């Protein structure tokens, strides 16, 4: 009687189902870097044409 | 105020049927930039000059 249930024990409410939050989906992206290029060497002038 | 609802209600049914999403749709529809050089740019930069 002071539970509030039956005389077998069984709850005379029912009780809530608490639907769960469920997970997500991830995402991922596209990363980019920069450079320069290299010293210019004084090519050494051959003879040739 | 009902104007400012259907046209809400509107523009909300176009965006599920192109299958837009919230911050992606307010970047190709605002006229604003991200707020400084993007690394994209630098490329175009370092490939332009």
């Amino acid at each position: 009687l002071r539970h509030n249930l039956s005389i077998d024990g069984q709850p005379l409410s029912l009780a809530i189902y608490a639907e769960p939050t469920d997970p997500k989906a991830l995402l991922t992206s596209m990363v980019q870097a920069s450079q320069g290029g290299s010293a210019v060497l004084p090519g050494t002038l051959s003879l040739y044409r | 105020l009902p104007r400012l609802v259907i046209w809400l209600y509107q523009v909300t049914q176009w965006l599920t049927e192109a299958e837009i999403t919230t911050e992606a749709i307010w970047l190709l529809c605002t006229p604003e930039f991200s707020g400084n050089i993007s690394p994209e740019i630098s490329n175009l930069l370092n490939n332009l000059r």
